[PDB]
């Protein structure tokens, strides 16, 4: 599918989003963390601000 | 604060009170200062 | 338009970036229990020429007085929320948006004159002038 281009498209952000995520989240947990991944919500940014807010919730729970 | 109140009215001042009353869009602001405002009046 | 209706009908922005053509400048820390600039109908509150969208300049006066009326109401201790709230869009030479912009100011203005003239009479101020 064009080399599976579109294929890729939905997975490919949630795999580096989430690949940072880990490694940037090491180290850090309650609080800390939960503003860890607060902190990509932060220049408006629809397209990764959609991605990451759902799993924020549960995160922060 | 509320939570130091509330302790302080447990274990010294008794007549404990259990269950004192990403965003939720201002629901911190509504029941923080409910809970505060019970805790300490009764205290 | 949703962090716009976030502006609009309560006066804190509920979105936790700056985004906006309102910015709010921090006068915080100069004008606290007492005002010696008026920094509400100054600058704290502005508009930023390079966030207009080019569609709502029209309306960027009008954008911008509406919540500026809506954070002294909602600081002192006045339960305000929306009235109602319905989705606008950009529309080819059509307007959703102005209809939602001419009744969120009146609702603005109304709610601060309203409360003022009650509580924190300006009328006795006036009259013991």
């Amino acid at each position: 599918l064009r080399r599976l281009l579109v294929w890729t498209y939905d997975p490919k952000i949630r795999l580096k989003t989430l690949a940072a995520l880990v490694d940037h989240c090491q180290g850090r947990k309650g609080g800390e963390l939960a503003s860890a991944v607060h902190a990509y919500t932060k220049t408006g940014d629809p397209y990764m601000r959609s991605l990451v807010q759902h799993i924020l919730s549960l995160v922060s729970h | 604060l509320i939570g130091k109140s509330i302790n302080f009215l447990h274990q010294v001042c008794h007549d404990q009170t259990p269950t004192t009353k990403t965003d939720l869009e201002n629901a911190f602001q509504g029941k923080i200062d409910a809970a505060y405002f019970e805790t300490s009046k009764y205290l | 338009f949703e962090v716009l209706e976030k502006w609009i009908y309560r006066g804190i922005i509920h979105d936790p970036y700056s985004e906006f053509m309102v910015e709010e400048h921090e006068l915080r820390k100069e004008r606290i229990q007492e005002d010696y600039n008026d920094k509400y109908w100054d600058q704290r509150y502005t508009i930023v020429q390079q966030q207009i969208p080019s569609f709502l300049q029209k309306m960027a006066d009008k954008i911008l007085s509406t919540g500026k009326y809506l954070n002294v109401v909602r600081e002192c201790g006045h339960d305000v929320t929306c009235p109602v709230a319905k989705e606008i869009i950009y529309t080819l030479k059509e307007r959703a948006y102005v209809e939602q912009i001419e009744k969120a100011f009146n609702y603005a203005s109304k709610v601060l004159l309203d409360f003022l003239m009650e509580e924190k009479e300006l009328v006795a101020h006036l009259r013991s002038i």
